[PDB]
């Protein structure tokens, strides 16, 4: 509980996109309301991992890049990726066995066994 | 100057057969890559000056560094700089900055606290433009194109030969063609030819969709086009490929359509970049479109687009070449007579031949065979070729 | 027919094993580790350090840069909106900090009240907002880059077949400047604007380049992408500052290249349309003619689609003269052929009249393309001299090969 | 899941395999007969899944033990066959091999193509797993190969046959098994695989292909592989075996192109014609025809080559009226190289003495050599003009005239040998300049000769204590390049004694670098005999011990592609510690010269050189551009030129100098207008420094060499045939260029003329059987193989139609578009002879 409280009182960190690395010690980032910033990188964070357009987190004091964070996705596009799969089944499709095999020759065979 | 950033490519390993020669060449590639890895790993490991220079300069400028827009140069060390919030500040220019680099409108690195000019940001390239640059050259080469000898020759004379052999052009007095539109029915090899020339070229290559150069905000479309062409200028020998120019190249017309007028403004900026006031320099443009008749005449006119390369539906010899190329990696039987597929008038294109080969492979896999036969190809022809509905009139003409 | 049977795991294993496997596994593994090795090299080098404005060490060598940093202080730029002048002893000064706010401040003791006039821009301290230094008047950067300052190498001898167009252009942009006395004597006010219009590639931009080449005055090549700004009313302000800069120069020249971009037709049935672009066009209209006379600012406008322009803009008070560039006649096309084949390594027997007659409806750009294609044909088969047959083949390849579908059997209809 | 037929077949297979539980008499013959029948039926069919093998997933442990106990006769052999077929799909490598090894022999053909391939792979695995500890297992594997190879030969599977025969290290059976329709495929496979296979298997493969080509009587190809092996005895054997006089003339043309001059006995008819063709006396004449085909008779002047009319004359009429010596030397090199081999110049032919009189000492030698180098391959024509300048007032320039002779006799030979006669009385001259000129002219005139008389005459110079250090270095390089790629024990011992007796203080100079040179120049392409060489050189002390070891390591593995030697050289380069960086520079040149053997290795050496440049210390940065020049001589690749242009503006003068020379060498003779423009821009930028201007003008001369009709490529025959003389010439020039200021910018401009030893022209002059020129329509294009190992001649695409003679740029080949003529040599390079087609009917 005390550790949670102490982590809570720490200032919230900005989140900014990445244009490109610049020095192996500095990163060009772009925060939401202000413009670009050439900022330092945290010791643990490796430069070869911060790729352009990767939505890093910067400290609120010196804008230091301290986390890589998940990549940005247009909110509207992310809603197009299904999470809860539907309930339809191949056994619930009647009379389309040939069609099912034909489509699975493209949707199942290549991804499962590209070696063929 | 900022010379071309040509895409990197590994040497082609041939034969493509699963033989020991391919193993030896690939292992030579692995050997040299391991040599490079060993050298680049032991270089910094044995590194025991300029550290004082860095500890002074970086400490003086400090982090983070704000990025502002230079507006005025008042004194030799004072400048009016507008921050990204639009607020102007009269700040000082520190000594460790090249005064010749400072120009009005340039992107300038300022201190976070006093906003004083600590440096100048060189690139400041729009991320939507730096993604257009090609880093990994496509694997398709001129050896993967069957037929199309005239088209390949024209494109080589346009965008390839001037780079390697400008002697002919300079000696005779021609300015080499600096604009090519690859037009024809879909699946004929336009994008394939663009991939091949990108693979072969030693100049920087920019790939555009003809639709990613279009932006939400009102003035960002033409501005993005200008940024793309300026970047092409920076890396002097450049090739700008705009696939599906139909998206913006459509004919100009008068209507309210508040978005369409911005569309036309973007295309107008494009044609200004191609041929307008001030020279364009040593940057070639390759444009591809299925429908050319719908393009604006001022865009495809000579001087802007010097050559119009037609990609017709392949003929018998060309189709035979496509089949030979695309079944090269296959294991053909002895009963296969490809000729029957090449003849007849199915109006099949190179993409159609590729799909025929793929579907013949799938048909062979259906019969658990790793080697294709004539019957598999015959089945694949009818299975895949069913594209057009009628396309023909009745028995009126004798 | 016989249904396709499924591919069981044993079948998959057999197909992927019952075949070439002496080197297939090794080749595939080598390729995969080759890709991984390439990724390793790219990651381990992976810097391409961005260039920054770091001067050579001997240039700065300044330990006093920190002294300048701490001693000198930043100043926000703000224009003194008004002089309050309470008693001429505690006058007070209303200033406007761009978009931040507006304030009532006093000058620092460094500057004198007579040196701070109303309306000028001054630097204010960030704490007490007190005036600290007068500043030169604002000059928009992009507006000063809109100027050319570098005459292109296109002379008037490189524009063939447009003698009337060139003479009418020089009558509006050159003659009233070099020799104004030829007009005031006759009491004629020369036109202050010209609209260059015609088919694409006929030579409007070439004539504009020639004008800029021998203007001898201030030439401003307006970029159509900068009058179109993101924010509302910024394009109109762009036009205002552009015209003000032109007025600062003595008898400036402005060339609105491709005026269709910001010269559309005003409308409201589209439920909003452009509005901002229409407002910028309306402000350009106001600057061209109306109250607040424009002055000695001759305006050049070019567009190869003039029918979409606003009738208010097309009105002969803003664009007085309307020079039309038409498809060159036979003599003009011969002149263009001679111009564009001057530097080529061709034969001396080329009948350029024949080639000009072989391209009935063709712009000058098409003639240049024909010359370049003739050179290309002479290069393909490696001849160092381009003969007449090369030019004929080029004419067929450029004009006839894309003109129409009137094939020779269909062309037998005429004799 | 399965089907009705599949289920029935599975049930039958399970019943057949389960019946083997007991020892009933009517079990082993019936069950194994049925299993054999089904397996043979399925395997001897199309590549369909072997349904019995898919159904069969039992354990053979009971089958193996019963094999051990039942029926010592044929039934255990049937069981062995069945389990071998089963384990081919599974992982039973050793067991699957020995089942066919000791089981029923029958034949491998009776099973199937896939079974044969799997057995071949397992046999290769076992052979690589079997050492010389026992030969008992080797013999039955050899017997298996005896049938595996003909199967592949008859079923177009020459790939697997060749691979297996390379694994077993035995390749004799290809001599007796190759057919008429398949010799080209296997021969091309070997000639491509030789480059990448390491020692000593490459030489064995080369001689195997040589024997195959001799058996099939493809004599020109036999000559190509003989020069690849670099052994004179088999070349003589091929020369004797050549019964067709047209092929004799063709092989004489190729021998002259390679510069191999073998003594011909009078027993061979038409000896005089072959000798005069091999002396290459006709070439100049053909060149003249070449030029008069392109209307490029008129020679050029350095003023127009520099295009002073385009350079911004910032100082007009006040800063160009002074003629410095160094710019005059550069202009001499230009008004030479550019107009070379055309038989005429407009400033050195009509105003000779006036030109030479504005040169001092070194300029005299340079201009005298360039006077001979303005007319190539005309011994009598060259000497008719060179004699007067040999009779000059300043007798010190006499030596320069000898260079002219040595630079005129280059690429040609005369029966009377004017060069040997002219320099025999001048080699022993006591004057340092006189002896230097004599030895350099003798070396240039006699490149690749290996004549014992000249070597013996050159021997006493090494032992002469009076001879200066630069005289000793030039003598060593001349001895090495007269004995290129021969491992001459006489020259090796002489140079070893000379370096052993040399003192450290006298070794510290730059010219001592030329002492290993000739030693290394004696051992090009022969890395086997260099163990003794390195042992002998280990006596001398470091750092020059390491320097000489590195240099001889380069010279031994010239184009070998030995990646282990390259790894050693890269380790040398990467060791971050003046003379210490010389080892790293020599090792960088070593990576270059080893990697230039293969296109893939060269293109990766590009990336390694880039990494070295962007992450190396100053000495490596200076060294790399020489390596880049070596990699792509006369091959104006745009990426290389762009990197060199980027580094031509470097703040390190040596790096910029080396980059400029790399521009000159890589773009030499290509007449690249882009390279010419970049060189003009570099001249404008570097207008103040005399050295940068001198070297940029030298690069312009190199790139305008012969008005674009000359190349310095040390490679021939589709870049597969190396040239020892050319490799030696570039090696000398580059190692001298390792110290630009002291050697190139010092007293040794004449070393540049060593490039003329590598000066080889490009044409497509076509001759008839009687050697008259014959115009033939030729289809010219890129040699990009659109196939795999189909044996095609790279399937020339990018076609263009030409009439001979034709100019072929580097990387672009030619083919005969007319069936009316048949070329004796299928490689259309240089001068060729076309036989009228007897098959063609009008
Ligand atoms: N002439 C050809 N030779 C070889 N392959 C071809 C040829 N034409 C088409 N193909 C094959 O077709 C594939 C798809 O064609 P491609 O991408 O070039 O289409 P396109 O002509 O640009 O069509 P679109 O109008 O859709 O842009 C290519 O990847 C290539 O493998
Ligand atoms: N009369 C002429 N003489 C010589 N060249 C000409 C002539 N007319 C046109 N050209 C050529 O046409 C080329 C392109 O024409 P230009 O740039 O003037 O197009 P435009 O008609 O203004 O079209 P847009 O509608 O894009 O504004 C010029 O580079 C020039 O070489
Ligand atoms: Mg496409
Ligand atoms: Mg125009």
């Amino acid at each position: 509980l005390r550790e949670e409280l102490q982590l809570l009182q720490e200032q919230g960190s900005y989140v900014g996109e990445v244009v490109r690395a610049m020095d192996k010690k500095k990163v060009l980032v772009k925060v939401h309301p202000e413009g670009k910033f050439v900022v330092d990188v945290d010791k643990n964070i490796d430069i070869n991992d911060v790729t352009p357009n990767c939505r890093v987190a910067l400290r609120n004091d010196s804008y230091t890049l301290h986390k890589i964070l998940p990549n940005k996705v247009d909110p509207l596009v992310s809603l197009m990726m299904v999470e809860k799969v539907p309930d339809s089944t191949y056994e619930m499709i009647g009379g389309l066995d040939k069609q099912i095999k034909e489509i699975k020759e493209v949707i199942e065979l290549p991804v499962k066994h590209p070696e063929l | 100057t900022k010379g071309p950033d040509a895409a990197s490519k590994l040497p082609l390993v041939t034969p493509h057969t699963q033989c020991r020669l391919k193993l030896l060449k690939l292992e030579r590639i692995k050997d040299y890559l391991l040599m490079e890895e060993e050298f680049i790993r032991n270089q910094e490991q044995m590194k025991p000056k300029q550290e004082e220079e860095r500890s002074k300069v970086d400490d003086l400028r400090g982090t983070p560094m704000s990025v502002g827009t230079l507006e005025e140069i008042i004194d030799d060390n004072h400048a009016i700089v507008s921050t990204s919030v639009g607020s102007e500040h009269y700040v000082s220019i520190l000594s460790f900055v090249d005064k010749d680099l400072l120009e009005p409108g340039c992107s300038v690195l300022l201190n976070h606290k006093v906003h004083a000019v600590i440096g100048v940001l060189m690139d400041d390239t729009d991320p939507l433009v730096t993604v257009m640059k090609v880093e990994k050259a496509p694997q398709e080469t001129y050896a993967d194109i069957g037929g199309l000898d005239n088209q390949i020759q024209e494109i080589k004379e346009s965008v390839e030969l001037p780079l390697t052999h400008p002697e002919y052009y300079e000696e005779m007095g021609i300015k080499p063609p600096k604009g090519v539109i690859l037009y024809g029915p879909p699946g004929t090899g336009k994008t394939l030819l663009a991939k091949a020339v990108a693979n072969q070229t030693s100049a920087t290559f920019l790939r555009v969709v003809g639709s990613e150069l279009i932006q939400k905000y009102l003035g960002d479309g033409p501005k993005l086009v200008r940024e793309l062409f300026r970047v092409a200028e920076e890396h002097a020998p450049s090739i700008v490929f705009i696939d599906e120019i139909d998206a913006i190249g459509t004919k100009r017309y008068d209507s309210n359509s508040g978005g369409e007028r911005e569309i036309q403004r973007t295309m107008l900026e494009l044609l200004n970049q191609l041929d307008g006031f001030d020279s364009r320099g040593d940057v070639k443009v390759i444009m591809a479109t299925n429908r050319i008749e719908t393009l604006d005449p001022a865009l495809i006119r000579p001087g802007r687009i010097d050559r119009k390369i037609e990609f017709p539906l392949p003929d018998e010899k060309t189709k035979k070449r496509i089949f030979q190329i695309h079944t090269s990696r296959m294991t053909l039987a002895d009963d296969v007579t490809l000729d029957d597929l090449i003849m007849a008038k199915d109006d099949l294109s190179g993409a159609d031949i590729k799909a025929i080969c793929t579907e013949a492979g799938l048909m062979a896999l259906r019969e658990r065979r790793m080697k294709v036969t004539n019957e598999d190809f015959k089945k694949s022809k009818e299975n895949v070729l069913y594209k057009k509905q009628e396309g023909t009139p009745e028995g009126l003409y004798l | 027919d016989k249904p396709i049977r499924a591919l069981d795991e044993g079948d998959i294993a057999l197909l992927k094993t019952y075949g070439q496997s002496t080197y297939s596994r090794q080749i595939k593994q080598v390729e995969d580790d080759i890709q991984q090795l390439l990724k390793k090299i790219n990651e381990l080098t992976g810097i391409k350090e961005s260039d920054t404005g770091l001067a050579p060490p001997a240039l700065w060598d300044l330990a006093a840069d920190k002294q300048t940093l701490q001693s000198e202080q930043p100043l926000q730029v703000a224009r003194c909106t008004k002089i309050i002048n309470a008693d001429s002893e505690d006058p007070k000064y209303i200033i406007n900090v761009k978009q931040f706010a507006k304030f009532v401040v006093d000058l620092s003791d460094q500057v004198a009240p007579t040196d701070i006039e109303e309306g000028m821009r001054v630097g204010v301290d960030r704490n007490k907002y007190q005036i600290h230094i007068p500043l030169p008047p604002k000059i928009d950067p992009t507006v000063t880059m809109m100027q050319v300052e570098e005459k292109p190498d296109v002379t008037y001898s490189d524009v063939g077949g447009c003698k009337e167009q060139i003479e009418k252009l020089r009558e509006v942009v050159e003659t009233p400047l070099l020799h104004p006395e030829r007009f005031v004597n006759l009491g004629i006010e020369p036109p202050k604007g010209v609209l260059l219009f015609g088919p694409p590639g006929t030579g409007k931009t070439l004539c504009a380049r020639a004008v800029a080449n021998r203007t001898d005055a201030c030439f401003i090549r307006v970029i159509g992408s900068e009058l179109v700004q993101k924010y509302v009313g910024e394009g109109a302000r762009m036009v205002r500052e552009l015209f003000e800069m032109a007025r600062t120069k003595k008898a400036c020249l402005i060339f609105f290249d491709e005026i269709d971009a910001i010269g559309g037709a005003r409308f409201d049935d589209g439920a909003g349309g452009d509005n901002e672009v229409q407002r910028t066009m309306l402000e350009l209209i106001n600057q061209l003619d109306g109250f607040d006379p424009r002055g000695n600012i001759k305006v050049l406008m070019a567009t190869n689609r003039p029918d979409t322009l606003d009738p208010a803009l097309m009105r002969p008070g803003r664009l007085d003269r309307k020079i039309e560039f038409s498809l060159p006649d036979l003599e003009g096309r011969t002149h263009i052929f001679k111009i564009h084949a001057r530097s080529m390594s061709v034969e001396r027997d080329i009948r350029f009249e024949l080639l000009a007659r072989l391209c009935p409806n063709s712009t000058g750009a098409e003639i240049r393309s024909v010359c370049t294609e003739a050179g290309m044909f002479a290069i393909r088969a490696r001849r160092k001299i381009a003969t007449e047959k090369d030019f004929l083949e080029a004419v067929n390849k450029v004009i006839k090969s894309y003109a129409k579908f009137s094939a020779t059997p269909r062309y037998m209809t005429y004799n | 899941e399965l089907s009705e037929e599949d289920k029935q077949l599975q049930d039958e297979l399970e019943m057949l395999v389960e019946r083997l539980g007991e020892k009933d008499t009517s079990l082993y013959r019936p069950a194994l007969e049925e299993l054999r029948r089904q397996i043979r039926s399925s395997t001897t069919s199309m590549t369909s899944v072997p349904k019995p093998l898919k159904f069969l997933r039992p354990h053979y442990g009971k089958l193996k033990e019963i094999y051990e106990n039942m029926a010592p006769g044929e039934n255990k052999r049937f069981a062995a066959d069945i389990i071998s077929v089963l384990a081919m799909t599974m992982s039973g490598e050793r067991e699957c091999l020995k089942y066919r090894l000791v089981g029923s022999q029958e034949e491998l053909a009776s099973w199937g193509h896939e079974y044969v391939r799997h057995l071949a792979g397992e046999v290769a695995k076992e052979w690589q797993e079997l050492d010389d500890a026992e030969k008992v297992q080797r013999e039955p594997l050899l017997t298996l190969v005896k049938e595996i190879v003909p199967y592949n030969m008859a079923h177009n599977a020459e790939h697997e046959a060749c691979d297996l025969l390379m694994e077993i290290e035995q390749v004799d059976m290809l001599e007796k098994d190759i057919d008429e329709n398949a010799y080209a495929k296997v021969c091309l496979y070997l000639t491509s695989c030789v480059n990448y296979v390491p020692e000593p298997e490459n030489s064995a493969l080369l001689r195997c292909a040589l024997g195959v080509f001799r058996k099939f009587s493809r004599f020109p190809e036999a000559l190509r592989l003989a020069l690849m092996l670099n052994d004179m005895e088999l070349v003589e054997d091929i020369f004797t075996s050549c019964k067709d006089v047209v092929v004799q003339k063709q092989m004489a043309f190729m021998l002259g192109r390679h510069g191999v001059f073998l003594e011909l006995s009078e027993d061979v008819e038409e000896y005089e014609d072959l000798t005069e063709i091999m002396s290459n006396v006709q070439l100049n004449s053909n060149f003249l025809a070449l030029a008069r085909e392109l209307d490029i008779m008129e020679p050029k002047v350095p003023d127009d080559i520099y295009k002073t009319h385009l350079e911004n004359n910032r100082f007009g009429g006040s800063g160009s009226q002074v003629d410095s010596a160094r710019m005059n030397l550069a202009s001499s090199f230009v008004n030479g190289f550019v107009n070379a081999a055309f038989g005429q110049d407009k400033l050195l032919t009509d105003d000779g003495n006036k030109w030479l009189y504005k040169n001092k000492d070194h300029g005299m030698l340079s201009a005298a050599a360039s006077l001979g180098m303005i007319l190539l391959w005309d011994v009598d024509g060259g000497l008719t003009q060179i004699d007067k300048y040999l009779y000059s007032s300043e007798d010190y320039i006499k030596s320069g005239a000898l260079l002219a002779c040595g630079i005129v006799n280059s690429g040609v030979r005369n029966e009377c040998d004017p060069a040997l006669a002219l320099l025999s009385d001048y080699v022993l001259h006591n004057s340092n300049t006189m002896r230097l000129g004599s030895i350099f002219g003798l070396g240039l005139a006699y490149a690749g000769s290996n004549r014992e008389d000249v070597l013996t005459l050159l021997l006493p110079v090494m032992g002469d204590s009076k001879s200066s250090m630069e005289v000793a270095g030039v003598t060593a390089l001349a001895c090495g390049m007269i004995a290129v790629g021969s491992c001459n024990g006489d020259v090796t011992s002489t140079i070893l004694q000379t370096i052993m007796e040399k003192s450290e203080t006298e070794l510290k100079d730059t010219y001592a670098r030329w002492l290993p040179l000739g030693l290394g120049l004696n051992h090009l392409g022969k890395g086997e005999a260099i163990e003794a060489i390195l042992a002998a050189l280990e006596v001398v002390s470091e750092p020059f011990r390491s320097f000489a070891n590195t240099l001889v390591d380069v010279c031994a593995y010239a184009g070998s592609g030995n990646v282990l030697k390259v790894q050693q050289l890269l380790h040398i380069c990467s060791e971050h510690f003046a003379d210490m960086g010389a080892h790293q520079g020599v090792a960088v040149l070593g990576i270059a010269l080893i990697a230039m053997g293969e296109e893939i290795g060269a293109e990766m050496a590009l990336r390694t050189f880039g990494h070295l440049l962007r992450y190396g210390e100053p000495t490596l940065r200076r060294a790399v551009p020489l390596a880049l020049a070596l990699i792509s001589v006369s091959n104006p690749r745009l990426n290389i030129l762009d990197t060199l242009s980027k580094f031509s503006h470097d703040a390190d003068p040596e790096v910029s100098y080396n980059s400029i020379f790399a521009m000159g060498m890589v773009g030499s003779g290509t007449n690249n207008a882009r390279l010419a423009a970049m060189l003009r821009q570099l001249a404008q930028y570097h207008a103040k420094d005399p050295n940068n201007l001198f070297m940029v003008r030298l690069a312009q001369g190199l790139t305008h060499l012969g008005k674009g009709t000359l190349t310095l490529c040390p490679y021939h025959s589709d870049r597969q045939l190396m040239s020892q003389v050319a490799v030696a010439g570039l090696l000398t020039v580059l190692v001298s260029f390792l110290d630009v200021r002291n050697i190139i910018l010092g007293k040794s401009h004449y070393v540049l003329y060593g490039l003329v030893a590598a000066m080889q022209p490009r044409m497509l002059v076509t001759f008839d059987e009687e050697l008259r020129p014959l115009p033939v329509s030729v289809r010219v294009g890129q040699a990009v193989d659109v196939v795999g190992q189909a044996g095609k001649p790279k399937t020339i695409t990018g076609f263009q139609t030409h009439t001979t003679p034709v100019l072929l740029a580097h990387g672009e080949r030619a083919e005969l578009a007319t069936e009316e003529f048949l070329p004796v040599t299928p490689i259309l390079e240089g001068f060729v002879i076309l036989r009228k087609n007897p098959n063609y009917d009008l």
